């Protein structure tokens, strides 16, 4: 059982999805094949797999694991939600794909937290992350724990801040800071790109989100206007099914890459910034 | 139950002090009037009762209360972290103690790496850090690539701690063969001795855990760290592969990052303002 169904999700620079050379339907070298299921219409379960091409930091990790641990894979993009959220006690997203056995593993910008570890096994972390805050340079806030976020209406004017809902960041704020959570829902953003535009154009004062992605974006920012000022340190991990026989070797391989220098090379390749 | 815990002396994770004459620990208080929790720990193999506290001890107490267990703590008999040495091969230090049954859990700033994980189970990281270099304040160095480390001599002395993961890495790595030949003559038995040695100009540079070194530098104004972090990695709780505790130990650590408890430990033990 060496041929593994593996689910991922687009999030640059961890996973980047591009269109396949339309003449050849062949993925250029340095990218791997990935499929996405695309519905014919909204009144039907009918749809077709579109052949795409995948690259990025996590993709490269996958290629390394594939060689070291000796499996082949069929990669696909999740279509039922994003990273993972429990809805009416049912997991969607990549986590869902693993919990309900449609995938052997999930690879990508997938944060390790307690509630997800209850339902999946996680590898060792291979990218360090947590919750950060991105602001326009000059903005004075101490961090997630500041009273400008915790008690926003103590101040005049109240800070405008938000996140992308339905991921690990929002889950964490919901459990820890109930007043902050309900205030923020007004400013929640569809995605990171929307959020950066809001920041740059004075429509948002702060954006709270995954630390790994924010650091990357800050480092690539035109002008170095957007800066980050890490709460709940964790990391990204490979998600596997509970009691997975692949966990042992994957963990060892990931730790080998840290000690070999292979991880440092990937970091330089993909996550280097100017700022 | 009744878990045997091995740990090691290493401020600010584990302070080790004499019991008073009656067999109890000196009542002590943080600024704020909060009681410093202390445990009786036996250590040297003529063993005597002693007093242990700090970040790792608070974590253990947290863990013991959460998962409902009782424990006895001892300091590792040989004073060492643990490497696998030729006799055909055997672990010393806390690694050896855990593998033989002398301990059931290692609760200590024990670095997670490939070689140890082949033999033991590590929790998810309770702390994220890396390596850096501690020098006396006079000294300006680039870091691990500065010529004075790269082309060594008797006119600038550098070292690490023996039977650490860092020591046996320098021994095994081909490009490090010349640095080892220098460090072989200067490596110390303990981090504390090495740190003192730097204060007195008997050692020019000490390569060690950033969590420990940055702490030292925050407390003593005649010390500083230099270079960027390198070999970013974590500390983990160590358990045998068939420990029945491993799931809940890992879940508890994740919970404690997510709910602020670990950041609490960092404010108490790690983030000091003496410099
Ligand atoms: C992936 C980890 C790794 O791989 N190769 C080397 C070298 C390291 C590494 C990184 C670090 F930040 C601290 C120590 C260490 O040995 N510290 C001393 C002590 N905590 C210990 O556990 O022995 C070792
Ligand atoms: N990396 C997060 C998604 C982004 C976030 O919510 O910070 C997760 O796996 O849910």
């Amino acid at each position: 059982d060496n041929h593994l169904s593996i689910v991922t999700l687009e999030e640059a620079p961890f996973v980047i999805v591009e269109d396949i050379d339309p003449l050849t339907e062949t993925c250029v070298r340095n990218t791997v094949p990935c499929r996405k299921f695309v519905k014919i219409n909204n009144s039907t379960n009918e749809g077709m797999n579109v052949k795409k091409c995948c690259k990025g930091f996590c993709i490269d990790i996958l290629k390394k694991l594939s060689r070291t641990v000796k499996f082949t894979y069929d990669l696909y993009l999740v279509t039922n939600g994003k990273h993972g959220k429990k809805v009416n006690n049912v997991w969607n997203g990549m986590i869902g794909e693993v919990v309900y056995q449609r995938a052997v593993m999930a690879v990508g910008s997938l944060t390790i937290n307690e509630e997800r570890s209850e339902v999946v096994d996680f590898s060792v972390p291979f990218v360090e992350t947590g919750i950060s805050v991105m602001v326009s340079r000059g903005t004075q806030v101490t961090g997630l724990s500041d009273k400008k976020f915790q008690r926003p209406h103590d101040y005049s004017p109240p800070f405008r801040f938000g996140t992308v809902p339905n991921g690990s960041t929002e889950r964490n704020i919901r459990n820890n800071y109930p007043y902050m959570h309900q205030y923020m829902t007004r400013f929640n953003q569809r995605g990171v790109e929307d959020a950066l535009v809001s920041l740059k154009t004075g429509k948002l004062d702060a954006f709270i989100y995954d630390a790994a992605v924010l650091n990357y974006k800050a480092g690539r920012d035109e002008g170095c206007k957007l800066v980050t000022i890490i709460f709940a340190t964790t990391g990204y991990g490979i998600a596997l099914q509970k009691g997975s026989p692949w966990k042992r070797q994957i963990d060892l391989a990931l730790l080998q890459f840290v000690g070999d220098g292979e991880m440092e090379e990937l970091e330089t390749l993909w996550l280097t910034g100017i700022c | 139950t009744r878990l045997k815990i091995v740990t090691i002396h290493q401020e600010p994770f584990v302070y080790v002090k004499p019991t008073l004459s009656d067999g109890t620990c000196k009542e002590e208080f943080t600024v704020n009037g909060d009681p410093v929790k202390k445990v009786i720990c036996t250590g040297p193999r003529h063993t005597v009762p002693q007093c242990c506290y700090g970040f790792c001890i608070d974590l253990l107490i947290k863990l013991a209360r959460t998962m409902n267990f009782t424990y006895e703590v001892h300091l590792v008999a040989d004073g060492k972290f643990g490497t696998q040495e030729r006799v055909k091969k055997e672990w010393n230090g806390m690694m050896g103690e855990l593998l033989s049954g002398q301990a059931d859990m290692i609760v200590a700033p024990l670095t997670i790496n490939n070689e140890r994980a082949q033999y033991i189970e590590f929790s998810k990281p309770f702390k994220y850090q890396g390596l850096t270099i501690l020098v006396k304040k006079g000294t300006r160095i680039t870091g691990i690539n500065d010529p004075r480390l790269r082309n060594p001599s008797d006119k600038f002395i550098y070292a690490t701690v023996k039977q650490s993961s860092v020591d046996i890495y320098f021994r095994r790595q081909v490009e490090l063969s010349t640095m080892y030949r220098h460090m072989e003559k200067h490596n110390y038995e303990s981090a504390a001795e090495a740190i003192q040695a730097v204060r007195d100009n008997k050692l020019h540079a000490f390569i060690w855990d950033s969590a420990v070194l940055e702490f030292e530098a925050s407390q003593k104004c005649d010390l500083v760290t230099t270079g960027e972090l390198f070999f970013r990695s974590g500390f983990g709780i160590g358990m045998r592969k068939d420990s029945p505790w491993k799931q809940n130990v890992s879940l508890s650590i994740l919970k404690s990052h997510e709910n602020g408890f670990m950041e609490d430990l960092d404010k108490t033990w790690v983030r000091y303002q003496e410099c």
